[PDB]
RNA sequence: GGUUGCGGCCAUAUCUACCAGAAAGCACCGUUUCCCGUCCGAUCAACUGUAGUUAAGCUGGUAAGAGCCUGACCGAGUAGUGUAGUGGGUGACCAUACGCGAAACUCAGGUGCUGCAAUCU
RNA sequence: GCCCUGAAAAUGGAUGGCGCUCAAGCGUGUUACCUAUACUCUACCGUCAGGGUUGAUAUGAUGCCCUGACGAGUAGGCAGG
RNA sequence: AAAUAUGUAAGAAGUCCUUGUUACUUAAUUGAACGUGGACAUUUGAAUGAAGAGCUUUUAGUGGGCCAUUUUUGGUAAGCAGAACUGGCGAUGCGGGAUGAACCGAACGUAGAGUUAAGGUGCCGGAAUACACGCUCAUCAGACACCACAAAAGGUGUUAG
RNA sequence: GGAAUACUGCCAGCUGGGACUGAGGACUGCGACGUAAGUCAAGGAUGCUGGCAUAAUGGUUAUAUGCCGCCCGUCUUGAAA
């Protein structure tokens, strides 16, 4: 796995630096997964949130 | 809304097989984060072109550093901003570093003395000054002149203790 | 006082459509039904009989009955904290085949058979539908489109 | 005195407390208003159909 | 705070002993939750909890109820189990052999089941035998059968007795029971 | 399955702040709430 | 491809005007003994297919034609709207943030498609 | 935009008070700092749940032991005292 | 002709093949229903979650409500009267809004340590008489949501356009 | 043309100061370091030293000081009224 990441953020970083060589830009996936915290308490809550 | 870096950014249409290849857009933002500017890239091309980032993607956003960050320069600044009874245009010079040393000034100088919050004011464009006296402005002018010097009358230097044993002068 | 007949405040709702008054087209009445069928009841006020009380338009339900001139159906309307099973007899110009009830049908043809030249290949198959996902990295060129720069524009009054 | 005269109010509260569930599904289901020639035919048939299958029992 | 989706402090709604205090009962018991907790077997799970139901839910079960149950194909040599009592029937003549594990046997249904060459075993008894539930029948009394329960659900059109105490015509026989008398349930 | 498996991460409150007078508006806004994106990571570390 | 009978969808099929139509069909068209219906064989009924005609019907063409249809980064990401703030404003009201998104307008293109059976230089 | 006029009510008096004028005022930006019965980690009380254990072997099997989670309350219901 | 709200579906009670029953139905073993026998279980037919799901009996209190954002009717208006959805108060302390049923924050076993929220940090009072660019001088300045009001209209005050 | 630095991010990089806690009670588990026998910071604190006796310390009580604290019961949308 550390070899895994390793070789695919290394991949994302040259892949940009070869587009912008070719004169094009590398534009990267949408991100597949998110953190997501609350940060209101529970008082006042309207149903469907 | 900050401390203001400025953003290259460039977005699209998302492709159809009908148009594979829709055009490039690019602005320059003024914004603290990226967040923020590619916020404000959107905001800005739904007034321009039908497309909601739904519709579109961001294609590159770069940061673009000041180019000479020592030179000083004489900037134009044009801006478009809602008052409380209306909407503006205003032309404005500011003398500094950097675009975003100057564009900062620019919000704080809106904020001031038109009461105009961030949300409404939109920055048209923003331009080093090539000649001198281009300069239309007094207030920048003043500093234009053959060896200027001033001095800073009236000093007042912060003391570190509540009680001073003599009594201070503001000499500089 | 107030009023709150069989058919109160229904003038848009069984009015018929813009340029589409009249005698209703014998599709109508050649479409077949049968007990398990999947219906959606929308209203045609020009013909009074076999008709669905206002609750009913817009809802959806399943054949129980079938009849000279009428399909029964039955409709799960909430009463109170629950529903309560209805039964209602409409005449034919009041009711349709649900469409997305074929979509299913088809698919469900589409799966079996997925299923079999995967089968008859010994492969595995993936027949559940997933959703829209979020996008793989592209390489977007400049050849013939070089990033035209906008900026914000001015206002102006055009009264 | 008058006093209030309607709402809603608390009413959707108080039905989600305990409330919705559902329909009571059946295999098998109520035969209430089904076609009455048809169901007194639909007996024979059954009768039929339960007859052969013990005739293949011998 | 958290927003609770459930109750809190909730409690199972299940007996977890039997309300009895009846020192046999208990001993029973005691057996069976040595039984259920230490070998497999579903039958002693089942048999545990049986012992914890009140009365209402222990309907006896008869001696002509186990004949018909011992009709079953494959089943004339099982021993059936009924965690409760077990009552005579003078409807069957022909009764046959088998061994019959229950709670409590009415003097008629031990005789029955005797005289026709059979046993009649305690659970315990039962439990040496079987420690597993090995080739048991369990039966259960007809529940809904009770007197009580026909008046639960009462209301227009649901066909159920009234409470009535005291019956005739001249007893809620008349408006709303006829199309005649104001209108019919 | 993976991941359900995972309790929710109980936090602590952010040490060294939230870092914007007020919470309740969006990240764009001036602050906490919405997509912040990459921000998240400086945000849940000091909250972990 | 034409035409007829029975149709599906029900104007891209309707409307106005002017042209054009071989062949077959369809039509108009001749007749009044009969069944049948009229104030009136006009309609409706019957009879001949015989005396006649493409005039009309009908089919298709024309038209910076009326209407109808379709498309469009045409207008407009506008109007309106779900959600957010101890945002602005005396207020009326407005801006920003995450989203959804019209109508009219303008311009471009189009003006029946089709199932069954029969028949035709 | 700020400021000034337009701007009249009754006991003496209220940006909360003092007082503050390149503010301790108005607009805006950036850091640090203070602090709830909230959040994080830990002890203890209880409630609920799941689990183990009289197999022969001293003193509670409605017991002993292990583990996780949870705790606002009028009218009112039940429980243990 | 929206937005928000709203119905149904996303399969084992399914699919396919074979051919049984009837008094219904068809010109017609033709359909319609219900079935026998045979085949298909890895993703068996989107997502996310499930703190277990389903069910029965019986009985308390209540049946004056009120408030806020938004939609909204009557009224010049009202701390007025009347509806819509949600969230609150009532039944509820705690931290902030000096004060305060209803706003902001946040809901509560007994405690220790840490961190924050909303709100604050001259002194009262815990916390920079912090940093930065302006603007403002009032013989009636101004000073923070809900909130404890101010307008038309004017100024050669001063600012920027 | 060749560097440096800032900014942002990563390290299963090395270290200093301060504060609260120390539940548990033979052994069982997962490991780590050792060539090894052994060792260990690895399923919850130990070790060394000292201090106190008509006392260190703790409970109670009175009083002062800081901050906080309206009269209960009732009906009520709303009671310190």
């Amino acid at each position: 796995y550390q070899k895994e990441y390793e070789t695919a953020e290394r991949n994302i970083i040259q892949a940009k630096r070869d587009a912008k060589a070719a004169g094009s830009y590398y534009v990267e996936a949408q991100h597949k997964l998110v953190f997501v915290v609350r940060i209101k308490g529970i008082n006042k809550i309207p149903p469907k949130p | 809304m900050a401390h203001f870096k400025e953003y290259q950014v460039i977005g699209r249409r998302l492709p159809t097989e009908s148009v594979p290849e829709p055009k490039l857009f690019r602005m320059r933002i003024f914004a603290s984060n990226e967040v923020i500017a590619k916020s404000r890239y959107w905001y800005f091309l739904q007034k321009l072109h039908k497309v909601k980032k739904a519709s579109g993607e961001i294609v590159s956003i770069n940061q673009i550093n000041e180019a000479h960050p020592t030179k000083v320069k004489n900037f134009g600044v044009w801006v478009r901003y809602d008052s409380r009874s209306g909407t503006h245009n205003m032309y404005k010079e500011i003398r500094d570093v950097s675009r975003v040393a100057a564009v900062e000034t620019l919000y704080q100088d809106m904020a001031a003395r038109h009461r105009a919050r961030f949300r409404s004011i939109h920055i048209l464009k923003v331009a080093e000054i090539e000649k001198t006296a281009d300069v239309k402005r007094q207030y920048v002018k003043q500093f234009l002149t053959k060896d200027l010097k001033f001095p800073l009358p009236h000093r007042v230097q912060k003391s570190t203790k509540t009680f001073s044993y003599k009594r201070p002068s503001t000499f500089y | 006082g107030k009023s709150h007949g069989y058919r109160s405040r229904t003038r848009y709702m069984f009015q018929r459509d813009f340029r589409k008054h009249g005698a209703v087209h014998l599709s109508t009445y050649l479409k077949v039904y049968k007990v398990g069928d999947i219906v959606d009841i929308k209203a045609n006020g020009s013909i009074q009989k076999g008709m669905p009380h206002k609750f009913y338009q817009g809802k959806t339900g399943v054949v129980y009955n079938v009849t000279k001139s009428s399909v029964g159906v039955i409709i799960n309307k909430m009463v109170g904290n629950r529903y309560l099973e209805k039964r209602l007899n409409l005449r034919v110009e009041h009711i349709k085949h649900s469409k997305c009830r074929q979509e299913f049908l088809e698919r469900v043809k589409a799966n079996a058979a997925k299923r079999a030249e995967a089968k008859a290949q010994g492969v595995a198959v993936q027949l559940k539908r997933q959703p829209a996902q979020p996008r793989e990295s592209r390489i977007v060129s400049t050849e013939g489109n070089v990033p035209q720069t906008l900026a914000p524009v001015p206002y102006e009054t055009f009264i | 005195a008058k006093s209030k005269n309607h709402t809603a109010h608390n009413q959707t509260r108080k039905a989600h407390r305990n409330g919705i569930k559902k329909p009571k599904t059946y295999k098998y289901p109520s035969l209430k208003g089904v076609d009455p020639k048809f169901r007194r035919n639909h007996k024979h048939a059954l009768h039929g159909t339960a007859k052969a299958l013990a005739a293949a029992k011998k | 705070g958290i927003d609770h989706t459930s109750k809190q402090h909730k409690r199972s709604g299940h007996r977890t002993a039997p309300k009895s205090d009846n020192v046999y009962l208990k001993l029973l018991v005691k057996l069976y939750t040595f039984l259920a907790r230490r070998t497999d077997a579903p039958f002693n799970k089942v048999v545990l909890k049986a012992l914890f139901l009140s009365k209402i839910n222990r309907p006896p079960v008869s001696v002509s109820r186990i004949a018909r149950a011992l009709k079953q194909e494959g089943a004339a040599n099982k021993t059936v189990v009924v965690v409760g009592t077990v009552t005579d029937d003078a409807r069957i003549f022909e009764f046959p052999k088998t061994t019959v594990a229950a709670l409590r046997f009415t003097a008629g249904a031990r005789a029955k089941i005797v005289k026709a060459g059979g046993e009649c075993i305690t659970l315990d008894q039962l439990a040496v035998r079987a420690p597993k539930g090995q080739n048991t029948l369990i039966l259960r009394g007809p529940r809904n059968s009770r007197e009580a329960v026909r008046h639960f659900g009462m209301g227009p059109h649901k066909g159920k007795a009234p409470r009535i105490l005291s019956t005739g015509r001249k007893f809620e026989r008349a408006r709303g029971r006829r199309r005649s008398k104001g209108f019919k349930v | 399955q993976a991941n359900n498996f995972l309790w929710p991460f109980k936090l602590s409150n952010p040490s060294g702040g939230w870092g914007v007078p007020r919470k309740f508006k969006h990240f764009i806004q001036g602050g906490s709430f919405g997509n912040r994106e990459e921000f998240i990571n400086k945000l849940v570390k000091s909250m972990n």
